């Protein structure tokens, strides 16, 4: 009834992202106003 | 904009030695008006762009040189004030210069009591530093002297001087005299030729009508004190520029 075959590959892409960090020292600001500024 | 963290302060040092907030200083000056100071066999003479922003001005009488005691004079290229608070320290040490010494105040002796207090403006840090850049010269005993002052607390001593969005310009027509006349210009063909220099100046801000302004220091046509100009002197000055630039 049929003679054809599939053939299911792969070819579309794909991904995962749970790119889960830890440092993020970005920015401190220990002198806001340099506390007298002296 | 090397460092954002080195910037935020003064009396700092960044990695490279530098201390920047000076190093923007300085960019205003540059958005400022031209001035100049020519050194001459017998005085000097000054000069500036003074630029009319309306019509509705009055001419000549919002001057911009400030005159010290009758032997030297300053002028600006930047924000003024900081400018004007600054003769007006050198208007009163000088007197506490006569009044233990008893002679006028020499030109060397008034830069020191100003470089060498704009160098402290550049090291506390409560407070700011000057945007100006000022030239200043006069007559003493031994001779002539012309200096340059930069908000750096650096001065040199210069046989011409110009400051402003004019500088890379007038550092030419500076330098041509100077080659054609080692044997001292005279106080009545610097002036016209200071004149030249200001309209030739000006073709940055071509857009806008302006006024000249001229004072002028030397002992053979003043007797050696300060003094403004008037008259033909610099009418003919005048007559003498915009001709030769048409």
């Amino acid at each position: 009834g049929g003679k054809h075959t599939f053939n299911n590959e792969n070819v579309s892409a794909r991904l995962g992202g749970a790119s889960i960090a830890v440092q993020a020292p970005a920015q401190p600001p220990p002198y806001s106003h340099h506390h007298h500024h002296h | 904009s090397i460092g954002t963290g080195y910037d935020l302060s003064n009396s700092v040092f960044s990695p490279d030695g530098r201390n920047f907030q000076v190093e923007y200083a300085v960019k205003a000056v540059e958005n400022g008006t031209t001035s100049i100071g020519i050194k001459c066999n017998d005085g000097v003479v000054f000069a500036v762009e003074k630029l009319i922003t309306s019509k509705l001005l009055v001419p000549q009488k919002n001057v911009k040189i400030q005159v010290v005691d009758r032997h030297i004079g300053c002028v600006y290229s930047g924000l003024i004030p900081d400018g004007r608070h600054l003769v007006n320290r050198g208007r009163e040490e000088a007197a506490s210069f006569k009044k233990l010494y008893k002679t006028p105040i020499p030109i060397p002796a008034f830069a020191d009591r100003l470089g060498q207090y704009v160098q402290a403006h550049t090291l506390y840090n409560s407070v700011r530093p000057f945007g100006v850049s000022t030239i200043f010269g006069g007559v003493d005993k031994n001779g002539a002297h012309l200096y340059m002052l930069e908000p750096s607390g650096s001065y040199w001593g210069y046989k011409g001087a110009a400051t402003g969005k004019g500088r890379q310009s007038a550092k030419a027509e500076l330098e041509k005299l100077v080659d054609h006349h080692p044997e001292g210009l005279s106080a009545r063909e610097a002036v016209k030729q200071a004149a030249k220099i200001i309209y030739l100046a000006h073709e940055d801000n071509k857009e806008k009508d302006f006024e000249l302004e001229i004072s002028w220091c030397s002992l053979s046509e003043t007797n050696g004190l300060h003094k403004f100009v008037k008259g033909d002197l610099l009418q003919e000055a005048i007559d003498f520029a915009q001709k030769e630039i048409n």
